[PDB]
């Protein structure tokens, strides 16, 4: 189950 | 520690260790941006959540790999010594974000986009505690996860489109919650099917611009329903 | 920092956290480890030698990008001054690893498997500072990468058969300092050459797991030659 | 120009 990923920016 | 430094300089910083890869550097430099007292900007915003959540990514990471081997052992107090200490570290991590939001970034943000943003964060930041609890206080937690979570929720519903970004990461986000940590798939699939529904009705009134970053997180939403159904 | 823990569950830890990819505290411990002041067997020498390799390489990534940025925008102070800071922080890393090599690891090696082991450690921290250094010591700290090189060189070449994995990667590295620090590129091209033709003539010699351990680092030769010719 | 990677054991 993947939340955001929300690793890059 | 960043009290001598320049706000933008801070955040000059915080951008170059993203492209270095330095997340431990990345958080240090918008932690010392936020501590200026100002409001965070859209972008600013941005560089805060991904600094915490590449630092805490990998801690978490780490204590499910020890939490496993451990597992396993119980079937010397070294493992559960080093889980414990990861585990100490990661709470410290998410008890520093949980505190920027309460002082001062949440009571400072009126705009629907902002104020979602940060409720946003401070329910992910419980559900990372939440992750490692056991004790006295794992309902409790679950619940500060959950009641921002809900005002995220209610507060996007009201004043944002059902195609926006945050509000589909706060959508898919809070199914996550309730599929993980709430023992409630049922309303994990629920959600994110109802706001998969709501965003495919909506993406006729975006640019092609737009269309890219909602389908995107729209398709996690479907990755999920998929492995859940 | 690691006084009061025991030599064994330092080890065990170091092993843990290299499961849970945490180098920083992998390398810690292997520090701890040694400052107990006893040898290390060669599964800890490894030990110590893949934690900081771990370590200064993510340095290392982080600098060249941060170098890669300045060199651009010289053609504010933020990314020298950052630059410098993940600099400062690597050149403390070669420091802390040389330091434990000169006290006491490199003198009480009397085998030639660890002795070289260390010299050939000695040699790569070296290149790693002479790979930032500019100033009134980027000479000296060459001459001190090539020594301790050298002096392994000298050793594996009259104790260990050509085909050793140790004796193959110290050669390989050797080469890549002739290569990139010594603008020597027809030493290093000749010597790994001569190293991967000495290791070939040898190979009939080895077991299926020995043959298999020394080819892989003959590739690594072969891909550089193949590189710079 | 590779090293020995010597990241993993
Ligand atoms: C929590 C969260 C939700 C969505 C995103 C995202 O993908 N974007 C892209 C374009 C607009 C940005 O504000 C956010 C990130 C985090
Ligand atoms: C510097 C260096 C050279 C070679 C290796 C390596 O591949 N091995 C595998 C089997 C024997 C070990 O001692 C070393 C690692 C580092
Ligand atoms: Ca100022
Ligand atoms: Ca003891
Ligand atoms: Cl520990
Ligand atoms: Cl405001
Ligand atoms: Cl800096
Ligand atoms: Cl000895």
């Amino acid at each position: 189950a993947g939340s955001i990923p929300g690793r890059r920016s | 520690a960043m009290g001598s430094m320049e706000r933008a300089s801070l955040i000059q910083k915080a951008k170059l260790a993203e492209q270095a890869e330095r997340y431990e550097d990345m958080a240090a430099f918008m932690k010392g941006a936020v501590e200026k007292g100002e409001e965070l900007s859209c972008e600013e915003r941005n560089l805060l959540s991904v600094a915490y959540k590449n630092v805490v990514g990998g801690q978490r990471a780490a204590w499910r790999v020890l939490s496993s081997i451990e597992q396993k052992s119980n079937e010397g107090p070294e493992v559960r010594e080093y889980r414990e200490k990861v585990e100490t570290e990661l709470q410290g991590v998410c008890d520093t974000v949980l505190g920027l939001l309460d002082s001062h970034l949440i009571k400072e943000a009126g705009d629907a986009e902002s104020r979602v943003f940060y409720l946003k964060m401070k329910g992910d930041y419980y559900r990372y505690l939440a992750e490692v609890a056991t004790g006295d206080d794992k309902k409790r937690i679950i619940d500060s996860a959950r009641s921002a979570y809900q005002e995220a929720m209610d507060i996007s519903k009201k004043e944002m489109p059902p195609t926006n970004p945050i509000r589909l990461g706060l959508a898919l986000n809070f199914s996550v919650f309730h599929y993980e940590i709430a023992n409630s798939p049922e309303e994990a699939i629920s959600l994110a099917k109802t706001t998969f529904d709501e965003a495919m009705a909506d993406l006729h009134t975006l640019s092609e611009d737009s269309y890219k970053d909602s389908t995107l997180i729209m398709q996690l939403l479907r990755d999920n329903l998929t492995l859940w159904t």
